[PDB]
């Protein structure tokens, strides 16, 4: 031999990102954490009143 | 004279301390102080009635509605009283109908302070996407939008 | 003196089976009395309301916050006395609204008992969003963490 090979290689990016907006789905599921608590919080105390 | 009798009768309902009868009178006063256009008195009404409401669980989830009703009553009131009445009324700004008041109001009155109506009109519909607008609000919004527009020419 | 007025007046309302004010004025006694000075009255009142609350088919859903008020009053108590109410009370813990009563508690008991603060405080970091906190709840939050201070603060 008396052989040195030092090499590099390249990447294939994974799928599932047609557009970044997809993470806005998380902004949705934030909102259905946002839009859920006050329903019961006023529901049970609406039963109280 | 209708308004003078809502106000006079609310004085009587507060005479016997029957509060929300007077507040139902005060919306017909104050809500019709918008189209009679005395905004200075519109914001003089929702303060003393709604800061009295955070102690009440009876209306607290409603009280921030009233300090949207206090807040959006502009005659172009660009003081930080609008940035402070939202604070004296202690109000978690990550409240999720105050997201529909406070940071709503930030986009509504920063763009006026940007002098830029376009993202204003896009974000008011973004509010419409998450809470649909009604008559008194929508009329005062086109009103203040006139003020914003007539300020952005000059 | 006003709490004595509520007390004797609720004694009259009790002796007339006007159960409304009978429970109510007692709640006015205990909600301020516990924080300021009277401790066994707190659970005794919120259990007297809680039993007949569990009784009626109208009342047994108001009992959830009533035993919340019985539990979260800690009387310089480090213990699971709230959990004594858990394995007492008819929770039916697949009703999750009592998990905002006791799974809250099932965290914070061992947070206060392992003298830990970043789990105790985290409970309200997450619970402030899913329940708006009034003055009495946050004063009791500060109360149990004064017990945490007395456990930690040298």
């Amino acid at each position: 031999m008396a052989e040195d090979a030092d090499m590099r290689n390249e990447l294939e990016e994974m799928q599932r990102r047609a557009d970044q907006l997809a993470d806005e789905s998380l902004e949705s599921t934030r909102r259905m954490l946002q839009l859920v608590e006050e329903s019961k919080d006023a529901g049970i105390r609406t039963l109280v009143m | 004279k209708a308004i003078a009798h809502y106000e006079q009768s609310a004085d009587y309902y507060k005479g016997e301390e029957s509060n929300s009868s007077a507040n139902k009178c005060l919306l017909k006063v104050a809500g019709y102080a918008a189209q009679l256009e005395q905004y200075q008195k519109a914001i003089d009404i929702y303060e003393q009635v709604g800061t009295s409401a955070m102690d009440s669980p009876l209306l607290k989830y409603s009280a921030k509605d009233y300090f949207f009703k206090a807040a959006l009553c502009h005659f172009c009131i660009d003081m930080l009283n609008a940035k402070l009445a939202v604070q004296k009324y202690e109000e978690l700004f990550p409240a999720f109908s105050d997201s529909r008041e406070c940071k709503l109001m930030k986009k509504l009155l920063e763009a006026h302070e940007e002098q830029n109506v376009d993202s204003y009109t896009e974000s008011v519909k973004e509010y419409d996407s998450i809470s649909r607008l009604d008559q008194w609000l929508t009329t005062m919004l086109l009103r203040i939008k006139k003020t914003i527009q007539g300020d952005e020419e000059d």
